[PDB]
RNA sequence: GGCGUAAAGCGCACGCAGGCGGUUUGUUAAGUCAGAUGUGAAAUCCCCGGGCUCAACCUGGGAACUGCAUCUGAUACUGG
RNA sequence: AAGGCGGCCCCCUGGACGAAGACUGACGCUCAGGUGCGAAAGCGUGGGGAGCAAACAGGAUUAGAUACCCUGGUAGUCCACGCCGUAAACGAUGUCGACUUGGAGGUUGUGCCCUUGAGGCGUGGCUUCCGGAGCUAACGCGUUAAGUCGACCGCCUGGGGA
RNA sequence: CUGCAUGGCUGUCGUCAGCUCGUGUUGUGAAAUGUUGGGUUAAGUCCCGCAACGAGCGCAACCCUUAUCCUUUGUUGCCAG
C-alpha cells in the first residue's frame, strides 16, 4: 500500500536529468546517478503517509477533491481511479479560470443538460439536422473537457496535482482561493505554492498508477460510514 | 459594517483607429473599521460601474492588521515604487494626521491617532499600496514575543 | 445611412401590418389620406394616454381602427362615454361609419412605442438622459425582454455639440429575419432643439414564420 | 537623495598629505560612559499657582539654558 | 589599467594563473593637489609616398545641389624625434573586501581513476548567454549584481543662455 | 440664413472582416490575454495549441427569385384520346 519496497520495483528513481532540476529541491534529492537526480524514499514515504492521513481526515467529513493529472499517459488511470473512488476529476486541458472563474464556468456546467437534450431527447426528434449536427458537436466539445466535474455544483475543497510543475496554473488558482493541495512534485518542480509536497516520479506509467491507487484507497477508507 | 470610501476618480484615454475612446478608473478603500483594511482599483467605461468594480475587489481583497487599541503598535515605514510612507503612533486626541490618499485609508482601517508623512511622488495609486504594506509588515508585541520565545513582559 | 428600418424588412415574415385592407388604386390614395388623418387626429387627441399602436381595417363601406394602448381607462371614460364622443369625429373624417376597438397591452414597458414614449416627456421635464435610458433598459430587461438597445442623439443635456449615446443589454439580432424586432421612434422638443430616441426590443425567436 | 538610460563615475593608472583598517595579550585612559563642583546673568520659552471683573499683561517657585572647565572612577569600543 | 594589439624569426622586457613546500608578519584599501600613459584628427623639423583620401578641378541628377554618384587629385594616412591632451576614451556601470538559489557553454592549468574516443569524478583563473530571490519608474541587472553592506575619491540640484 | 446647434434620412471606407463586453489572470500604473500562433476559409468559419473561460454587434443560416419532382383545384390557361 504505502510500503517503501513496492515503490522501488514500481520505479520512482528517475525523475529528470541534472540539467532541469529546480534549485530549491536540494533536501529532497539524495544524490545524482548517471547525471540523473534520484529521489530518496526514506523521506518520500513519511511525507506521503502524512499527506494521506491529512487527506482522509477531510475525506471522512464533507468535501470534494480534485484529481488534476492531465498527462498524455495517465489520463485513463486518473479517470479509472476517480470512478472507483466516486470523486471528481478533469482529464483534458485545464481550462484557465476553472476555480477562480466559477461564476462563469457554472454556466458551462449547467449547459450540458438543456444542450444535451438534443442527444437525450432530440427536442422533437433530432430537430433540424443541419444545425443539430453542430449542436451535438458543440455538446461533445463542451463536456470533453469538463465531463468529470458536471456533478460538483459547488467549489471543491481539496486538490491533488500529479504534475505540480506542468499544472502550476491549477496551483495558482487554488492558492489565491485557499484550498489545501496534496501535490506530488518531481525533481524539476517548485515546492512553493503547493501545500503538501510529495517528491518522486510522476511521469512514469507505474508510479502514477500506484499513487492513484493509494489515494483512491485512502479516500474510500476515510469515507466508509 | 464596512466603511467603504472612494478616494479619487481618474479619466484615462486610449487612441484607436477610429479615434480616442475614454475610460474611468476608481480607487476605493474598505474595512470593518476595527482591524481590517483593503484596497480596490477598478476600471470601467463609466464612473458608476468603476466605483462598484473597485468596491467589490476591495471587499474581497482585505488585509487584517494587528493594530493597538486605537493606534498602531510601533512607528513604521513603507516603501513602494514611487511613494514612501512614514507612520508614527500618536497620543489620544491628535487624530489622523495624514494627507492625500493616506488619511482616508487610515480612518477606514480603524486607527484613530497617527502621524503620517509621504516622501517622494505622492500619487494615490502607489501611496495606498505603500501605506497598506506599512501596516502589513508591522507586528504586535505578542507576535514578536512568539518568534522571540519569551513573554511580553520579558521583552517589554 | 447605416441601418434600414427593421419593421419593413420583416413585415412579410413575422411582423404584422398596421393597416389591413384592399384597393385597386381607384381609391388607394384617399384611403391612406384618410388613414393618415385619423392616425394624426388620434395621436394629437390621446396625448396623455399612452397609445401603443394604431391598426386600421377597411371593409366595404366601413372602417375599424383597433387602437392598442397601455392605460385604456383614460380613453374609455366613465360608462364608455369618451369613446362614443371620439368615435363620431373619426367616422365623419373617414366618411363611412367607424367602430373603434380598444385593446389593453400587457407589460406596458415591453412595447417599442411605449418605451420610446415618455422618455421625451422626461427630457422635457429635465430628467437626465443617461439615468432615464438606464432605467428604461433595466426595467425592460427585468420584465422579460431578451434584448434591449436604446439610442439617444442630439443636444444631450443642453450641451454645445450634439452627440449620440447608446446602451444595450442581452442580444439584439438585427440581421436575422425570424425574431420580434419591434422598433419605434420618438422625438423630444426641448429648450435647445430636438432630441431623437430609438429603441429596439428583441423578445424571442418566432419559429415557423407568420401565423405562429 | 542620486550618479546605465532624466542632471550626475574623472579616459585610465601610480601616488604625497588625508580618510579607514585583520587577530591576541598587557599597559595608558585621549575620545567615549558614570557621579560631584563652579559657571552657563537677568530677561525669554515650558510647568504648577497668584494679581489685574476674564484675557492680553504682570508676577513667585520649579524646570530648562541642550555648553565649557576641574575632580573621582568604569575599560567593552576607538585612539597611543 | 585604459587607449590598443593579427605573417614569420631573433634580441631585451612587463603582466596573469596552477600543483606542493617554508618565512616577512598588517608591511593592507582609497585618494584632494602632483606625476605618468593616453584612439584618431592636428602642428614643427628631416625623409618617404604604392593604394586610399579632406581641400580643389571636371562630368552627372535636381528648380537650385558649394552634397550623396562618377573621373582625377594636395595635405593627410607611412618612418624618427618633438607639441595638444581631445572621443559615444561605453559595460553611458569609479577601486577593494566578504556574504546571497541554478542551467548551458568558451579559453587556460591541475589530482585521481582500466585515458579502448574531445572517458568521468573534483578543484582554480578569465569570459558569454539564459534565469530564481532581491532591486529598479520601467527597460533591465541578476555570484563578473544595477541584491544587502563596509573604506575612499569625483560629480549632480530645471531646460536654454553655455 | 445658421446641416460649424440639430432630429430624421443618405453617401464613403465595405458585404472589408473586424469591433467590443462580463469574469478571471498578468503589470503599481496607461494597458495586455482572450482577438495572437498551426492548418483552413468566401470569411474572428472550424479545429488544434495556449490564462484563459463565455457572450454581444459581426460571417453564415432563417427572408425574396430561379434551377428538378410529387400532391391538392382546371377558367379567361392546355389539347394525351
Ligand atoms: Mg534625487
Ligand atoms: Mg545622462
Ligand atoms: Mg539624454
Ligand atoms: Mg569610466
Ligand atoms: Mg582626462
Ligand atoms: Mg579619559
Ligand atoms: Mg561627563
Ligand atoms: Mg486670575
Ligand atoms: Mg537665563
Ligand atoms: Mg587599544
Ligand atoms: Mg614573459
Ligand atoms: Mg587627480
Ligand atoms: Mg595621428
Ligand atoms: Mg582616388
Ligand atoms: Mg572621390
Ligand atoms: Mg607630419
Ligand atoms: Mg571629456
Ligand atoms: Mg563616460
Ligand atoms: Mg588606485
Ligand atoms: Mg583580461
Ligand atoms: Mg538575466
Amino acid at each position: 500500500t504505502v510500503s517503501m519496497r513496492d515503490m522501488l520495483k514500481a520505479g520512482v528513481h528517475f525523475g529528470h536529468q541534472t540539467r532541469y532540476w529546480n534549485p530549491k529541491m536540494k533536501p529532497f534529492i539524495f544524490g545524482a546517478r548517471n547525471k540523473v537526480h534520484i529521489i530518496n524514499l526514506e523521506k518520500t514515504v513519511p511525507m506521503f503517509n502524512e499527506a494521506l492521513a491529512e487527506l482522509n481526515k477531510i475525506a471522512s467529513r464533507k468535501g470534494k477533491i480534485l484529481f488534476v493529472g492531465t498527462k498524455r499517459a495517465a489520463s485513463e488511470a486518473v479517470k479509472d481511479a476517480a470512478l472507483s473512488c466516486d470523486q471528481f476529476f478533469v482529464n483534458h486541458r485545464w481550462l484557465g479560470g476553472m476555480l477562480t472563474n466559477w461564476k462563469t464556468v457554472r454556466q458551462s456546467i449547467k449547459r450540458l443538460k438543456d444542450l444535451e437534450t438534443q442527444s437525450q431527447d432530440g427536442t422533437f426528434d433530432k430537430l433540424t439536422k443541419k444545425e443539430a449536427l453542430m449542436r451535438t458537436r458543440e455538446l461533445e466539445k463542451l463536456e470533453n473537457s469538463l465531463g468529470g466535474i458536471k456533478d460538483m455544483g459547488g467549489l471543491p475543497d481539496a486538490l491533488f496535482v500529479i504534475d505540480a510543475d506542468h499544472e502550476h496554473i491549477a496551483i495558482k488558482e487554488a492558492n489565491n482561493l485557499g484550498i489545501p493541495v496534496f501535490a506530488i512534485v518531481d525533481t524539476n518542480s517548485d515546492p512553493d505554492g503547493v501545500d503538501f509536497v510529495i517528491p518522486g516520479n510522476d511521469d512514469a506509467i507505474r508510479a502514477v498508477t500506484l499513487y492513484l491507487g493509494a489515494v483512491a484507497a485512502t479516500v474510500r477508507e476515510g469515507r466508509s460510514q | 459594517e464596512l466603511q467603504e470610501k472612494l478616494i479619487a476618480v481618474n479619466r484615462v484615454s486610449k487612441t484607436v483607429k477610429g479615434g480616442r475612446i475614454f475610460s474611468f478608473t476608481a480607487l476605493t478603500v474598505v474595512g470593518d473599521g476595527n482591524g481590517r483594511v483593503g484596497f480596490g482599483y477598478g476600471k470601467a467605461r463609466e464612473v458608476p460601474a468603476a466605483i462598484q468594480k473597485a468596491m467589490e475587489k476591495a471587499r474581497r481583497n482585505m488585509i487584517n492588521v494587528a493594530l493597538n487599541n486605537g493606534t498602531l503598535q510601533h512607528p513604521v515605514k513603507g516603501v513602494h515604487t514611487g511613494s514612501r510612507v512614514f507612520m508614527q503612533p500618536a497620543s489620544e486626541g491628535t487624530g489622523i494626521i495624514a494627507g492625500g490618499a493616506m488619511r482616508a485609508v487610515l480612518e477606514v482601517a480603524g486607527v484613530h491617532n497617527v502621524l503620517a508623512k509621504a516622501y517622494g511622488s505622492t500619487n494615490p495609486i502607489n501611496v495606498v499600496r505603500a501605506t497598506i504594506d506599512g501596516l502589513e509588515n508591522m507586528n504586535s508585541p505578542e507576535m514578536v514575543a512568539a518568534k522571540r520565545g519569551k513573554s511580553v513582559e520579558e521583552i517589554l | 445611412g447605416q441601418k434600414v428600418h427593421p419593421n419593413g424588412i420583416r413585415l412579410g415574415i413575422v411582423k404584422p401590418w398596421n393597416s389591413t385592407w384592399f384597393a385597386n388604386t381607384k381609391e388607394f390614395a384617399d384611403n391612406l389620406d384618410s388613414d393618415f388623418k385619423v392616425r394624426q387626429y388620434l395621436t394629437k387627441e390621446l396625448a396623455k394616454a399612452s397609445v401603443s399602436r394604431i391598426v386600421i381595417e377597411r371593409p366595404a363601406k366601413s372602417i375599424r381602427v383597433t387602437i392598442h394602448t397601455a392605460r385604456p381607462g383614460i380613453v374609455i371614460g366613465k360608462k364608455g362615454e369618451d369613446v362614443e364622443k371620439l368615435r363620431k369625429v373619426v367616422a365623419d373624417i373617414a366618411g363611412v361609419p367607424a367602430q373603434i376597438n380598444i385593446a389593453e397591452v400587457r407589460k406596458p414597458e415591453l412595447d417599442a412605442k411605449l418605451v420610446a414614449d415618455s422618455i421625451t416627456s422626461q427630457l422635457e421635464r429635465r430628467v437626465m438622459f443617461r439615468r432615464a435610458m438606464k432605467r428604461a433598459v433595466q426595467n425592460a430587461m427585468r420584465l422579460g425582454a431578451k434584448g434591449i438597445k436604446v439610442e439617444v442623439s442630439g443636444r444631450l443635456g443642453g450641451a454645445e455639440i450634439a452627440r449620440t449615446e447608446w446602451y444595450r443589454e442581452g442580444r439584439v439580432p438585427l440581421h436575422t429575419l425570424r425574431a420580434d424586432i419591434d422598433y419605434n421612434t420618438s422625438e423630444a422638443h426641448t429648450t435647445y432643439g430636438v432630441i431623437g430616441v430609438k429603441v429596439w426590443i428583441f423578445k424571442g425567436e418566432i419559429l415557423g414564420g407568420m401565423a405562429a
